[PDB]
């Protein structure tokens, strides 16, 4: 990484996150980063333990996709952009053949 | 409804609880007299 | 400061209460699960809450009770309140010669009477410290010999130093009178003032 | 102006009570992209017959208001289920289920004296068209009272073709892209991905990268 | 812990309920389709609840009742009340030899006497395991021999782990206060305390 | 499942419906325009609301009303109520031997009654589909020889099937209970439950 | 269609209104200036508002009311009312041979009886064309020989095209129910329905 | 135009005010500083408001004032209303030779009776200008030879042009009726109408 | 300017209170603390509230209060009242060579009398100082000799100077009235004003 | 609460409110399409 | 008056229901953060 | 996910009246960066001592909620004393003193 310092502290921080995921969080007293993972021991809830409100939301539109495109600095090249592209092929016969793309960087 | 003459008398209050919540992250509403 | 009763001031007949409410106001935080579980949370303090009602007033007697009243908000003073149900004298002696072990911060008091004192107290009844205001009601007692377990319902104010002593007669309530932003009193054209009422808080 | 059948002109200005019911045709969100079913509803207290389609009542509870400005926009519109069917809850809830692009059309009828639908719109000799769009979003609200009466609504959420107003649909100038190259057990294969199918064995974009 | 009553403290008669509603709680999801049909869904946990409300009570009994109830607040547990229409005693005997066997969820419940019980509990009556608190309500019976096949409103809460003991009589709701937080009794220049109610709630 | 009432127990005479209510439930939508013109839009459905008023009752009386509610709270049936002033038998014989025509959506119902009737409904009367438990008024009626023009309050909640058999007499309302959330009934001290209302809603 | 009433309908006298109510509905923008002046802008058409009250009602009569409220309710048309107190003959004769000159809009209007009619119409009495169901009220009447010069509080609504007659008897109100949304009919155990009322709304 | 009442219309005396209710409308803006000092802003004008009420109603007497409102609400005029309490007659004479000197805009008439006017007025009594039909009351008046110091409590809504001419007796409030929007009264099974009031506003 | 009363106008002894309510107003800032004790800041200024109902006025006498109170409403100033209930000439005197020391703040204040005044003024009496017009209430009394303390409840407004007089007797109320945005008096068909009263506030 | 619900039903009334106040100065709410 | 308070209690529901609809067109709130 | 002890897992579990207290501990604002005071307060009806720091009571009425989302932004509480104090006030009014660096732990 590179971090231009003229940059804001709160944007940098910022930008060093959502490169692996990560969320600081000042609960509980102390400073905690926290990363995404999958864990074969979870806390189990159930709806009986809660208040009683429940609310579902599902965006499938505007934030699911079936292919990527990102870019990246490769030192490959003289430090130039090289694009990754793939497809997938189950997302798209699901979905009724429709082109979505994400866009990454 | 009726609703829309109240609001419209009490516009600043809207535009703070509206930059209350951005400030929240680094954003702020007095970024658009630039554009 | 003591609010004139018929005990000290017997001359004014209709400065007695015709109707006394001991209000009970402990605010809880009470939320109801719905497993069926009911959860309360309790943070802030419990304080006796004392309404007084009065009956038609001659000019004589209201003018005691105005008067009174305008000394306690001129000196910003307290006012004192008895309640007659609650002198029954059971315990009797001196209670210098008892001590109250310290640290003691529960709902719950154990003293060594010393066997200076006479009788033994009844649950339900009135129990207050001598270093403290607030006034507790004895939910339950237990004696072993001299060692008293007396069970309180707020929970202890203060934490015993080991000086205190505890005072079971002679007990008032310390409270402040509220409503007296807009208190006030109409005469009729009979001579006699009516509608007055007092309500109180134990502001300890 | 859409055109309305002058026989439909003379009941809507002769009659005060309009009986009306909006008929709701969904498709089903499935796993695959595999066939194409429909679930027909309608607002109506009884099923109503509309081109030999039986559309089941029972289910949908409100509709929400379609608006269109003169700035481009999405058409945004709200219809709600019971909610308390369990058979449309696990249709919503169900895992591995996508309705990216599920399509959904809205009809307005008008009941008759008879109970037949009044026509009107003059090209199908039938009712109007309140909506027709695509599936975007959706929503269970479960609230249980500890005392009192709770209530469950599922809420599907509908819009036109442009609701991801940010998405670049173009061709970029890259192999990868071109063919839809994906790997698919050792080696980098064209799919379906790409835009049209004869684009599988198209080398054009090769040598765009050092050009 | 218990709630006094005649039955606990007979030198008291004015405890002891004046009127008491027995209201049933169940909450739903309740929703009105539009071509008729009303479809309600149970989720949220059945819960009885109790409004006693007390007779004219002297001030002595008034005192051992509001002992009782600041005993109750300060000590946190439950408070436990004993309805007495409820307490027909139509069943003799001695229910530990009763065995109800394991693994049964729902309304109905089966329980073998083994030949030691006398008296037929009637719908309507009240019914209480031996292990859980909850309270329910025979709705329907029929037995065949010594076999007993009862129907409860409220489905068993727990599932029977062949253990749990029936318990026809003496039986008591585990509820909780919920007029805690303002509390107040009024006193009357005759001497009584009048107006007292309960509005309880069983807890889980 | 039937509501008692003194027609099937005539034991408990307490059960008896002091005062019926049967409430006209038809939403519609109503805008009255500027120009004087009033507008109404129907979309909902119609339901009769039934509302019971119950006198005091005695402790056998209760324990029946109170078992049966219960077992319909336990088995999610739909109680069924019968209003006697609607049991004026006019048409009597068979009613499988008629046959009614299908494809009737409207608001009216033309069936041949095949000469095997006598009498005929009046106006007002009760009339019901055999495979429907939607519940109608007869707003007119003429009868051209054997075929009879009966016609409808609510709009046919069903289309005909050509096997529907229509019902004159016995005519019960698929009821839900309403109101059911916070059930309850004040016992007094003279032994009388007092405060019982049944608020019910035709749940077809 | 006609609502049933003792002179449809004399067999049924429990029909007929205990009280009515006629209510005058103008619609106006009106506004208070600073100076004083109040300025109103009618704009919004006047309608009249028939309250009806009926007395105690007996099963078969509210059977027949009810039969015909919903065939009104079904059928969707309007619900004509005759009041009763507007129904003084005062105007004797057929009404046919009464021209009616075309070209007039405004309250004031011009007839010509041509030596027909027989009575005078005074102030306060009914009025309405033939064509237009809009029901006027006349405040002031002069006539010249034959010709008469009546004045209605409401403008004329439609301006009269020379064809439409005038009708001095037997006046309906084009009106339409405003409580059928919730109309319920309450039986007592006396035998009648009690409270039975109805609030017209007249439409156009 | 003139409101009937039994000086006009003795024939009538269900027509005679019952009760009024002389009201004094002047919107004012007060604001209490926390200094104790209240201040007070005034803009809008003052407004006399009138309520009449009306005992039950024979058939004829509501004709003529029924009719008459009607006239009112048809030509748009203005309701002359009369209170009797205000007719005493002080000051007579002719009021044409009397002058009113221009440029009297405040709150007080400065006018020269030339001795032309004998008696002189009361305070509290009504005054009121002749080009202009607002009402004043007189709240004070000094008298210096022929000229008159009367003292109005409305400020002077016009400013004098010296042709106004001071009237005393015969004063009536050009009212306009409010509440006409939904105006009605109920008649009842006795042939009489109840339900009848006025409020009137002051609209100059 | 004064408000009529009989001791003004014995000639009007309609006028004179029913029954007056003389309230106590101090604004305060009281905050509850989660430890019990109450805090309540003294910020805003104190001011006395006086209600004032009168009995059946008669027309005449109406007419002068009316006239007294437009006057009032016209002119803008003050309107001073005279409560007689604190018009017990208990100080005879003449209070101009009686001086009070200069530089004097809070509800203490000493006044030597020189040896003039004769009656000593009892708690619960009015007080007032010559240059202010606030109106105090005195709580507490103690002479030595001559010179006399006095304890006020409302603390001085301002400092003495050195030349305020006391003024024992005759105390006015500057007081502004608070139903004049809408004030109506009915007439009654017996000939008199009833329900007369007012909401009187003292001004600084 | 359920004010949630509401202002997602009363969206429009909120956007003219808070742009009301931005006009005061030279900020608008359309200059967001650019970035 | 006091509704600034409450707004003020309530931020996050007004930035919602602000953004909601500038989804209508292709505006939203989250393009403050490059400015 | 903050490991609770088992010991504590037994309580909130069995016990349902719980009665909780929150202890807040602020720097002084002062006008110079010398020394560190601070005052010690608590929601509770009675003082409470924890390490031998005495929490006083009376002053603190109200505490906000404490909201973390995943995206990075200011976590914001908010703490209210009665205002009534008299002594807490000249502390918040003072002239000439800073509090731009002031740390507090609840």
């Amino acid at each position: 990484t590179i971090l231009d310092t003229s940059e804001s502290v709160f944007k940098n921080v910022q930008g060093i996150l959502e490169s692996f995921g990560g969320a600081i969080n000042n609960l509980s007293g102390e400073y905690r980063i926290t990363v995404e993972k999958y864990s074969t021991n979870p806390l189990r809830i159930n709806f009986l333990d809660t208040y009683g409100d429940l609310d579902l939301s599902d965006t499938t539109g505007r934030n699911k996709f079936n292919s990527v495109q990102a870019s990246l600095v490769d030192p490959a090249l003289s430090w130039k952009t090289n694009s990754i592209t793939f497809y997938n092929s189950k997302f798209k016969e699901q979905d009724k053949g429709l082109d979505k793309k994400l866009q990454l960087s | 409804a009726s609703f829309r003459d109240f609001a419209s008398n009490n516009s600043t209050a809207f535009r703070d609880a509206v930059e209350l919540a951005l400030n929240e992250n680094g954003t702020t509403l007095k970024s658009l007299g630039n554009s | 400061m003591r609010l004139p009763d018929p005990y000290t001031n017997p001359e004014y007949p209709g400065l007695g209460f015709e109707s006394v409410n001991l209000v009970d106001n402990d605010p809880m935080i009470r939320d109801e699960l719905p497993n069926g579980k009911v959860k309360e949370v309790k943070i802030s303090a419990q304080y006796w809450g004392i309404n007084i009602s009065y009956p038609e007033l001659f000019p004589d007697e209201y003018a005691f009770l105005d008067s009174r009243l305008l000394e306690y908000k001129r000196t910003g003073d307290y006012l004192d309140v008895l309640l007659p149900q609650y002198e029954a004298f059971r315990v009797r002696g001196d209670t210098k010669s008892v001590t109250i072990p310290a640290g003691q911060k529960g709902s719950q008091i154990i003293l060594n009477t010393n066997g200076t004192l006479t009788g033994q107290p009844k649950a339900g009844d009135l129990f207050k410290l001598s270093t403290h205001p607030k006034v507790y009601k004895i939910t339950n007692f237990s004696s072993s010999g001299n060692v008293w377990n007396i069970s309180l319902y707020p929970d202890l104010f203060i934490t015993t130093t080991g000086s205190e002593k505890p005072v079971f007669n002679g007990i008032l309530f310390r409270t402040k009178l509220m409503n007296g932003d807009s208190f006030g009193s109409t005469l009729n054209n009979n001579g006699t003032y009516s509608g007055i009422s007092l309500s109180l808080r134990e502001s300890l | 102006m859409k055109k309305i059948l002058d026989s439909a002109k003379n009941y809507l200005n002769t009659h005060d009570k309009l009986k009306t019911a909006c008929l709701i045709a969904l498709e089903l969100p499935s796993s695959s992209g595999s066939a194409a079913t429909y679930i027909y509803l309608t607002d109506y207290f009884r099923d109503v017959t509309y081109n030999g389609i039986l559309y089941r009542s029972g289910k949908v509870k409100s509709i929400s208001s379609h608006k269109q400005n003169r700035q481009l926009s999405i058409g945004s519109l709200s219809f709600t289920i019971t909610g308390t069917a369990e058979d449309e809850v696990l249709k919503l809830v169900q895992n591995g289920v996508s309705f990216l692009d599920r399509g959904i059309t809205i009809h307005q009828a008008i009941i008759n004296e008879e109970g037949n639908i009044l026509p009107v719109d003059p090209d199908t000799d039938g009712p109007l068209l309140f909506f027709r769009g695509r599936i975007t979003g959706g929503g269970i609200k479960d609230n249980v009272n500890t005392s009192g009466i709770g209530t469950s609504v599922i809420t599907w959420n509908c819009s036109n073709q442009f609701y991801d107003f940010d998405r670049v649909n173009g061709r970029y100038t890259d192999d990868a892209s071109h063919r839809g190259l994906e790997v698919v057990n050792g080696t980098l294969q064209p799919s379906n991905g790409a835009k049209r199918p004869e684009y599988q064995e198209d080398y054009g974009f090769f040598h765009s990268n050092k050009s």
